[PDB]
RNA sequence: GUAAAUUUAACUGUUAGUCCAAAGAGGAACAGCUCUUUGGACACUAGGAAAAAACCUUGUAGAGAGAGUAAAAAAUUUAACA
């Protein structure tokens, strides 16, 4: 019955040795949430305009302020994607 | 009544943690052999999917699956196209298992290939020692060796 | 691979810390008595030679 | 095609419709969609874990 | 002034306190000292570090063989305090000709002369 | 995994909104646990170039309370610009004019001194009273639990706690008490 | 056939992920009646 | 990490110095051929071969210089025994 | 136990030295003070002590998105009386 960690949240853990003992194995099934644990589904100027959304996405309003032509020349335009 | 060492509740009385009991150790055999036998049989008839896999090559660790690329600074003397087995591994998983080793798993139990596709100089890597008014400065520009691998596929055996 | 595994399968990372947590109660209590008692099961040491 | 998943290249319409028609033919009920975990809802950032459940 | 420091030989003087402490029996003692350095060469006179290097020592982690006699004693005596020393112990018998390649050092100051490089 | 790219992505680099409640607790522990989860430390993901920072909400901020006598010996000192601009107010006396202030300066500390502190010191949200708009109450995920144990006091020790506890001493009754 | 440069890592996977990548909620549990904090309703 | 704890049990502290972690062979031919050593577990076997091959002379040599002495010692006790006999 | 040493052939440059530890001298048993002797560092990289020349770890150099260690984080609260 004991338990190393609550098995209620992620996965039921459970570990286990080779009868020689040379090697571990885990069985991990994900848990299934329960339906208990769920809900029923149901212009403007530079001043005003900076400030408002900083308050809308809750950060500063530096970065909202236009960069020079000095940095937007540096952008790259052909980025990398990886996968 | 009291035990003589016995001591009322109080915060020092016991440490802030929990008290716990390990399991006895003949049942949890029994529980280690059937834990892993129902695993066995599962890659047996073949429920699980991927597996990833650690590696220890080349002094130095990597995550790693099938069909993906990788690099190593030296050079190994194989030809390109090569094939090649890897030994060491620490460990490979599945989407509901793990099977780590102690350290490295045994040979029969996994089967690691992986092929080698590619060899490039390595970029113009420059360095320079400079130090302050004394007129010591020096270049120097490397081009290390590299090779590519990618691990084709990776498989594991019933033995268990 | 130790913070890597921890990105993608914390699934896993559980069964490390699972393993990790288990190993400090069998050091501990082998902290309780050293010898005159079975060595914890994972606690138990690979001999090469 | 190891690289690109199946909708980013098979793209579709009414996906829970397909869905819903798929299960009638695995024969099993009705599923309904219902939203399990929450995060940054009145917050301009929305998120929902939105599962779907059958019997 | 700082000089070389002359150390007493009743120091060198195992009690039997020691004795069952490292488990070294005096009669039958051992032949070789393991040596490896720790403490760096540097802040230390001219005498200390060339001594060392003399012994051949200037890589640190490196163990590195030295006879047990009164005259390489007294050179390890006053660099002492560079280096770990670890007597050597085998129970293999000494190394075979056959077996001069699959030898192997040990944590413990052992030299195997077999090593197949696999558990039980 | 089985999810899309963008979507996955999403929801790897998404915020989340913590709530503490600050009665009975130390400014320096909520601030130390607050302060790692507001970089996102906690995130195994974490990289300081993303900012991948999580909200942080408190709530009693009032009642709060130091170990020692700091509530007298802290001094929280500051200078206007001006001459003689230099002032020095003890942590009781800047307490009762702004409940709000003691946590905001302490986190101040904790996190680096670097220009996402300013960004990530707003993201942190303060309230002296267990009262909150139903805005910023209502877009909440968890409420991790608090550093130390709060130690019950007489009218809280039930009697059968008391009963258990054994009394450990004779009275001689030759005494007025 | 590419030209030498800096490489921004030294290896490239295609499929990364099995049993699911972390998000906030994998280790966290989750509500009776599925309830934020401090709330009735 | 946990150097104290691998001397404890005869291990290295570091596990890149001996052991399985570095000794066995770190590529294989995919038809199961074995891949010729590498160039550290070479030198590393050249270094351990000197090292037999020192520890070797070093230890008979020792053995040499007591017999050596023993063997004066015979001698010693013979020219005592030679001079009471004149 | 180690591999350097003496001599020979031909030159150059250093010959304006600060600090630490110790034995001393002058001075105030003053100086980041001055003058000698033994040793070390610095005027060669790197880590730590806040930034630090001289203190403490560490030397023979490279690539790595490998690992184990070295030195390395200040402790103190004080006084009753027939
Ligand atoms: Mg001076
Ligand atoms: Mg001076
Ligand atoms: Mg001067
Ligand atoms: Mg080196």
């Amino acid at each position: 019955t004991y338990s190393p960690l609550p098995d209620d949240y992620n996965c039921n853990v459970e570990l286990a040795l080779t009868s020689d003992g040379r090697t571990i194995v885990c069985y991990h099934p994900s848990v299934d949430i329960p339906y208990e644990h769920t809900k029923p589904i149901p212009h403007l100027e530079e001043g005003p305009m900076i400030e408002q959304l900083s308050k809308m996405f809750f950060t500063t309003k530096h970065r909202w302020y236009p960069h020079g032509r000095y940095h937007r020349c540096r952008k790259n335009l052909n980025p990398p994607k990886d996968r | 009544s009291y035990l003589p060492g016995y001591v009322p509740k109080t915060s020092l009385s016991s440490p802030p943690w929990p008290e716990v009991v390990l399991p006895d150790p003949v049942e949890e055999t029994r529980h280690h052999a059937e834990v892993v036998k129902k695993v066995n049989e599962m890659i047996v008839t073949g429920q699980y999917g991927r597996l990833f896999a650690v590696v220890h090559f080349a002094s130095r660790q990597w995550k790693v699956t099938s069909e993906d690329l990788i690099l190593i600074g030296n050079e190994l003397d194989l030809a390109c196209g090569e094939r090649i087995r890897l030994e060491k591994v620490l460990l490979v998983g599945a989407d509901n298992f793990t099977l780590l080793g102690k350290p490295l798993l045994g040979k029969d139990l996994v089967r690691v290939e992986a092929t080698v596709i590619e060899k490039t100089e390595s970029w113009p890597r420059i360095i320079m020692r400079f130090r302050k008014r004394k007129n010591f400065k020096k270049k120097r520009i490397v081009t290390t060796p590299q090779t590519v691998l990618r691990i084709n596929s990776i498989e594991i055996a019933p033995c268990l | 691979v130790l913070a890597d595994l921890a990105i993608y399968e914390p699934k896993t990372f559980k069964s490390l810390a699972a393993l990790a947590s288990r190993r400090r109660h069998e050091g501990f209590a082998a902290a309780l008595g050293d010898g005159k008692e079975p060595e914890g099961i994972f606690s138990r040491v690979v001999q090469y030679h | 095609m190891t690289g690109k998943e199946l909708f980013e290249m098979w793209k579709i319409i009414n996906p829970m419709g397909l869905l819903v028609e798929e299960l009638k033919k695995r024969n099993v009920s009705a599923p309904e969609s219902r939203l399990t975990r929450q995060s940054g809802g009145t917050t301009a950032l929305p998120l929902y874990f939105v599962g779907l459940y059958c019997d | 002034k700082f000089t070389r420091s002359r150390i007493p030989e009743k120091v060198f003087q195992a009690s039997p306190e020691d004795h069952e402490k490292y488990g070294g029996d005096p009669q039958n003692p051992h032949k070789l000292h393991i040596v490896t350095r720790i403490k760096s060469t540097r802040r230390r006179p001219y005498w200390e570090k060339d001594i060392i290097k003399m012994l051949g020592l200037e890589k640190a982690h490196t163990p590195q063989v030295h006879k047990n006699i009164p005259s390489v004693n007294a050179k390890l005596k006053v660099v002492k305090h560079l280096i770990r020393i670890k007597p050597l112990k085998l129970p293999q018998g000494l190394p075979a000709e056959e077996n001069m390649s699959n030898t192997c050092l040990k944590s413990t100051g052992e030299l195997v002369v077999q090593w197949h490089l696999k558990p039980v | 995994s089985s999810f899309s790219r963008a979507p996955q992505q999403w929801a790897t680099f998404a915020r989340i909104w913590y709530l503490l409640d600050g009665k009975m607790q130390p400014p320096g522990k909520l601030a130390a646990m607050a302060s790692i989860r507001l970089q996102g430390l906690h995130k195994p993901v974490y990289h300081a170039l993303s900012d991948c920072g999580d909200h942080v909400v408190i709530m009693n901020t009032r009642h709060i309370a130091f170990s020692g006598n700091k509530w007298e010996q802290k001094v929280y000192s500051s200078h206007t610009g001006y001459p003689g601009g230099f002032r020095q107010v003890t942590a009781a006396q800047l307490h009762l004019r702004d409940p709000v202030a003691i946590v905001k300066l302490a986190i101040y500390g904790m996190l680096p001194k670097n220009l996402h502190r300013r960004t990530m010191m707003e993201r942190l949200h303060l309230f002296p009273d267990e009262y909150i708009p139903e805005d910023i109450l209502k877009n909440l995920v968890e409420e991790l639990p608090q550093p130390r144990k709060i130690p019950k006091r007489l009218d809280e020790y039930t009697q059968e706690e008391i009963d258990a506890f054994p009394r450990l001493w004779t009275p001689p009754e030759d005494y007025r008490l | 056939g590419l030209d030498v440069i800096r490489i921004r890592k030294p290896f490239h996977t295609d499929n990364p992920s099995i049993q699911g990548q972390w998000h906030p909620f994998t280790n966290k549990p989750t509500t009776f009646r599925g309830l934020r904090p401090r709330e009735v309703q | 990490a946990g150097g104290q704890w691998r001397l404890q049990q005869g291990l290295a502290a570091n596990p890149s110095g001996y052991g399985p972690l570095t000794e066995l062979p770190d590529w294989s031919y995919a038809d199961g051929r074995p891949a010729p050593p590498m160039k550290g577990q070479l030198r590393r076997k050249a270094e351990r071969e000197t090292f037999a091959r020192r520890v070797v002379l070093l230890s008979q040599e020792m053995d040499a210089g007591l017999q050596a002495w023993q063997l004066r010692q015979q001698k010693l006790q013979e020219e005592q025994r030679k001079q009471e006999n004149a």
